[PDB]
């Protein structure tokens, strides 16, 4: 009578539950398999994975934030690395793979304290005051290096850090170049911002990787309409329309009365002087080209030839914003509107053919100062060029960080382990049963030194305990893993490099994350 | 018996039994929020049939997410909205209320008491420990302007020392106060706006004095246009300007081409004049609810100024209220008043997106949270720990009366009870003794959290209140007792007071069921 079965929740035999340690076991195990999949992908003699689509498609990639965003996972916790690495890209760009081996290897060290009797309170708690201590020191060794288009050098040694670690790193100091100039030639220095819907990536398979090149201008998938036009010009005054080149049409309902035959022939002379007067406009204006968003007539096409005017036609949206910007020129809705101090200038616009395909493009080029620039990405494989694409898109984020704030640490390694010894040497002084959580906190922030010895080859804790041991004795806080061989370990002669804000962000991310997993202690699934 | 009187499947059960059982349902429903009370709270997990996932430490919010069927378990849930809905904090504080003063009468139902006695029990206590904290609640009603902006911000941090952003309770405390004490006085909850953006530390949220909001789609052209002002005039639209027909009953006919192409072009002298009238009234940004045309776009880049299409209902009001204008549906009478003067305009990224931010306002009735988390369910947790800390604040302008936490006001009730039932004899004795027995639940689910001795305590507590210490509560740091009120340990004396009538009413009216019938279907 007293425990008779008596219903509380809905489908109550469907759920289960775990409650207790058990709960924050769970979370633990889930998180440790993500971070170990993604261990091997650090450094630049990292492997790379390859994803397949629920259709089939395969798609090779190293890039930390979209292996788990293509990754389907089921555990509630898995979901939760998901959104830190994505959250990383977002601020940032790069990164995205250090910071969720930097939050395992966080999760891990926790279960030795717990065990020991520690509420996880006070580890969330010293885990916080350990990246408080940390973070204070990273820029206590950071160098101001420069922001400015005379030398360019500190800056293509930066991207050059980036690219190190994809297969574009083949040709690595090219695509260095390409990045730097894509970002200054957009860059509005007063605002310190830079906007990327200024910047197209365009690639087209065929051809070698290294035929990528920078074109200060635009490309459009697309060619003249007539077959018979010429294929370029060399003094281009450019004409932007966005109306149809057909006779008019009022938009509200409408109807017209043919009531009698001279009223049919008033109606056909109208068709025809409408078509002649629309040419006749664009002409008088001194333009040289004609291009517009929508379709032509037949017969307007042919009067065009005959008036020897080059016409494009079914342009895009975003296409025409971006040539009113590149050439100069101003955007027109009708014919009546066009004036001559509204044409735009282009150096030359041509049309360049590929191989055995029918595809043609346009390009303009050589103009005047341009807001407006393309990247044109070639290669072998369909893979190869979105592998580019997003390894480039990668270089242009970390520039821009640069825009945003200009001093850099050395990376390698050297950081992590002289912000170790800082977060060590104060965990001496605090007595208060938060010194557990703080040596916890320091040696998880070796574990990216590593995993950048083990995929070099050598060996990890002999390897890490000689650069420690010297970064005492010796003053330098510029001292790595010398993962490509070169005899040296001073990551400030192998130029490497990189931003501060990056990692500020790791860190203070991760942090906060595992205060997230670590306040569970519950959970309520349905079966399946 | 062959014609039976209610149909078949109809359940029915009373008795004892009947209401013993009721008794233990509501323990189950006090267990899942057991454990979510203190400085050292946990949250819980929850997930729904589609597989979304929710974490909340919010104790309202994990009743209504549970599927509860049992219907002596949903007074327990309804009276946790009651406490959300009127002071918005305590939705825990009033459920384990709720099931200590059931189970610790549940053996009298045992004896055969009858519980028209036990209801009269529960209703004569409560009117007096709701007259005894109003009587020692501490107030200051002389008007020191800094005294108010601290009493405010020691009962922001009080609400926000149980959640996830315990560790920045001093931050965001004085981003609170400031939101609350420049939103009117009717204190419209829709007059503060919060985003909430992906990527960032928790540390670079901001409060913006003014009105910032999403961008939204915008055609071709958008990108020559300035995006910074100085001193800007704001016109507010609810016009659509674009090119199109004039009413959906219209019609034309025509006979001759002369007066066709004279139809061609008199819908864009309509459009231009519409144009042209914003243009000389001086403004230099313009907002409409209504889709903004290319045409109009391009218009408006040709004279170096700003326009902005399908902007949301709500942000538009803030607007209005920041800025200082009004909505026009038409564009004849754009006069001086209705348009709306911003100190600065700029168009910034945040995180991926790009943000519009009218800021410099000085007579703005509106503020604006950008929040910054790392995921979705991080920057969703911030904000509802955030609502607690607005409605606490708004109560507190209307009464500015508070009372020691932590236990301590626990104590003085269930003592002050203790003192009262020795006076007047029979069972009353027995019940008013059991209920103040109840009352020390709160000082003991803070001491089993946290993982003291909560016999100890409890003990060492019981002492201090009964020798004469009012404000004694527990210390979480130091394992032991201390004075909260000199420990800045606050809350309104709305929260316990509306913590014990709805609590005592549960309570009364579960005990008054004699039988419960289900009928089929
Ligand atoms: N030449 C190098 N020598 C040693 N370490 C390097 C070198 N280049 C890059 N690294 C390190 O590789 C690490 C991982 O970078 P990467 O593999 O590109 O992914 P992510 O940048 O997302 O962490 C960085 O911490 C960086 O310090
Ligand atoms: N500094 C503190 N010291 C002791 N107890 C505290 C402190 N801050 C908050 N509390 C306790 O938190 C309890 C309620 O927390 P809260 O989450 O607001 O409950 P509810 O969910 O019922 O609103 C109060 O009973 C109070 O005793
Ligand atoms: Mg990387
Ligand atoms: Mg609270």
């Amino acid at each position: 009578e007293y425990g008779r079965p008596f219903l509380i929740i809905k489908d109550q035999d469907r759920k289960s539950r775990l409650m207790g340690l058990e709960a924050l076991k769970s979370h633990i195990m889930a998180a440790k398999a993500v971070a170990n999949t993604m261990r091997t992908s650090l450094g630049p003699n990292g492997l790379d994975k390859m994803m397949v689509d629920k259709d089939g498609d395969v798609t090779v990639t190293n890039d930390g934030a979209t292996i788990l965003s293509m990754m389907d996972v089921d555990h509630q916790i898995a979901k939760l690395m998901v959104e830190l690495s994505k959250s990383q890209d977002d601020e940032i760009g790069d990164g995205t793979t250090g910071v969720v081996v930097l939050a395992g290897a966080l999760l891990e060290e926790a279960e030795q304290l717990l065990d020991r009797g520690i509420h996880p309170i006070r580890i969330a708690d010293g885990y916080e005051q350990a990246a408080r201590v940390a973070i204070e020191h990273l820029d206590k060794i950071s160098d101001s290096v420069l922001v400015d288009i005379k030398d360019t050098e500190p800056l293509i040694q930066t991207a050059k850090t980036t690219l190190g670690s994809k297969v574009v790193n083949s040709c690595h100091r090219q695509m260095a170049e390409i990045a730097v100039n894509a970002v200054l030639t957009v860059a509005d220095m007063e605002r310190r911002d830079v906007d990327f819907e200024l910047i197209k990536v365009e690639g087209k398979v065929g051809g070698r990787l290294e035929d990528t090149k920078l074109i200060k201008g635009v490309i459009v998938d697309k060619d003249f309409s007539h077959p018979q036009m010429p294929k370029k010009v060399e003094d281009a005054k450019i004409a932007i329309l966005t109306c149809p080149f057909e006779p008019p049409k009022p938009k509200t309902k409408h109807k017209l009365d043919v009531t009698s035959v001279e009223d049919y022939k008033a109606l056909q002379k109208y068709e025809k002087e409408k078509f002649e007067e629309m040419i006749q406009q664009i002409k008088e204006t001194g333009a040289n080209l004609a291009i517009c968003q929508w379709g032509f007539d037949d017969e307007a096409n042919h009067l065009l030839l005959q008036n020897n005017l080059p016409a494009v036609r079914w342009v895009g949206g975003p296409e025409i914003e971006l040539i009113a910007i590149a050439t100069g020129g101003r955007i027109v809705p009708r014919f009546s509107e066009l004036t001559a101090e509204k044409l735009g200038f282009a150096g030359l616009v041509q049309e360049i053919s590929f191989g055995t395909t029918k595809d043609k493009m346009l390009v303009i080029e050589q103009c005047k100062n341009s807001r407006a620039v393309t990247i044109f990405i070639r290669g072998g494989n369909k893979m190869i060029i979105e592998e580019a694409k997003r390894s480039l898109h990668d270089a242009l984020c970390v520039i821009r960080n640069l825009i945003r704030d200009n001093r850099v640490v050395y990376g390698g390694g050297a950081a992590e382990i002289s912000c170790a010894l800082a977060v060590s040497q104060e965990a001496d002084k605090c007595p208060t049963l938060e010194q557990y959580a703080m040596r916890a906190f320091a040696d998880a922030l070796e574990v990216i030194p590593m995993a950048l010895s083990e995929n070099s080859g050598m060996n990890p804790i002999q390897t890490m305990t000689e650069v420690r041991a010297r970064q005492v004795k010796e003053m330098n806080p510029a001292l790595g893993i010398d993962c490509l061989h070169k005899g040296t370990n001073d990551m400030k002669q192998q130029h490497v490099i990189e931003t501060l804000i990056g990692k500020k962000q790791q860190i203070s991310l991760a942090t906060q994350m595992v205060r997230m997993i670590l306040k569970i202690d519950d959970i309520r699934k349905p079966g399946e | 018996t062959p014609v039976i009187l209610l149909k078949e499947g109809t359940d029915s059960s009373q008795g004892i039994p009947q209401l013993v059982s009721n008794i233990s349902a509501c323990q189950v429903i006090a267990e899942a929020v057991r454990t979510t009370l203190g400085p050292r709270g946990m949250d819980k997990l929850i997930v729904d049939g589609r597989g979304k996932a929710t974490i909340s430490n919010d104790g309202a919010t994990i009743l209504k997410l549970l599927d509860v069927v049992h219907p002596a378990a949903k007074t327990l849930v309804d009276i946790a909205k009651s406490q959300d809905a009127e002071v918005g904090d305590g939705t825990t504080s009033v459920t384990l209320l709720a099931a200590e003063f059931l189970k610790q009468v549940k053996p009298y139902v045992e004896e055969g008491l009858h519980p028209q006695i036990i209801i009269r029990a529960f209703r004569t206590a409560t009117q007096l420990a709701v007259n005894k904290i109003k009587e020692i609640a501490v107030t200051v009603k002389k008007a020191d302007k800094v005294e108010q902006r601290k009493l405010l911000e020691k009962c922001a941090m009080t609400a926000l020392s149980s959640k996830l952003i315990s560790q920045q309770k001093a931050f965001f405390a004085k981003m609170v106060v400031d939101a609350v004490m420049m939103l009117d006085d009717l204190l419209q909850l829709k007059m503060i706006g919060i985003k909430k953006v992906q990527g960032g530390a928790l540390e670079d949220s901001q409060l913006v004095a003014g009105v910032a909001f999403k961008k939204t789609f915008s055609y071709a052209g958008f990108e020559m246009q300035p995006k910074k002002y100085h001193n800007p005039k704001i016109a507010l639209l609810n016009v659509e300007l674009e090119l199109k027909a004039e009413k959906d009953n219209a019609e034309i006919r025509v006979h001759t081409v002369e007066d066709y192409q004279a139809i061609v072009d008199a819908e864009w002298n309509i459009l231009y004049d519409k144009l042209e009238k914003i243009h000389h009234s001086g403004a230099k940004v313009v907002l409409s609810k209504l889709p903004i045309g290319d045409v109009a776009t391009q218009y408006f880049a040709d004279r170096d100024m700003f326009c902005a299409g399908r902007v949301p209902e709500e942000d538009l009001k803030r607007t209005m209220m920041a800025c200082g204008g009004s909505i026009q549906t038409s564009v004849n009478a754009l006069s001086a008043d209705v348009l709306g003067r911003c100190q600065v305009f700029e168009e910034t990224q945040i995180g991926g997106e790009r943000y519009n931010f009218f800021t410099g306002c000085p007579k703005a009735k509106t503020c604006t949270f950008i929040l910054r988390g790392g995921a979705e369910q991080f920057m969703e947790e911030t904000e509802r720990s955030l609502h607690d800390a607005i409605m606490i604040v708004r109560r507190a302008i209307k009464n500015d009366s508070v009372v020691a936490g932590g236990g301590a006001i626990e104590m003085e009730l269930s003592k002050y009870l203790r003192d009262y039932s020795r006076t007047i004899p029979g069972k009353q004795q027995l019940l008013i003794g059991a209920y103040a027995k109840a009352l020390e639940i709160i000082p003991r689910q803070l001491c089993d959290n946290a993982g003291f001795d909560a016999t100890n305590i409890l003990n060492k507590l019981r002492a201090r209140h009964a020798q004469g210490g009012t404000w004694y509560g527990v210390d979480i740091n130091n394992e032991d007792i201390a004075d909260n009120f000199e420990a800045f340990v606050w809350e309104p004396a709305m929260v316990r007071i509306n913590a014990l009538t709805a609590a005592s009413e549960a309570a009364c009216l579960i005990v008054s069921v004699d039988e419960t019938i289900k009928n089929p279907r």
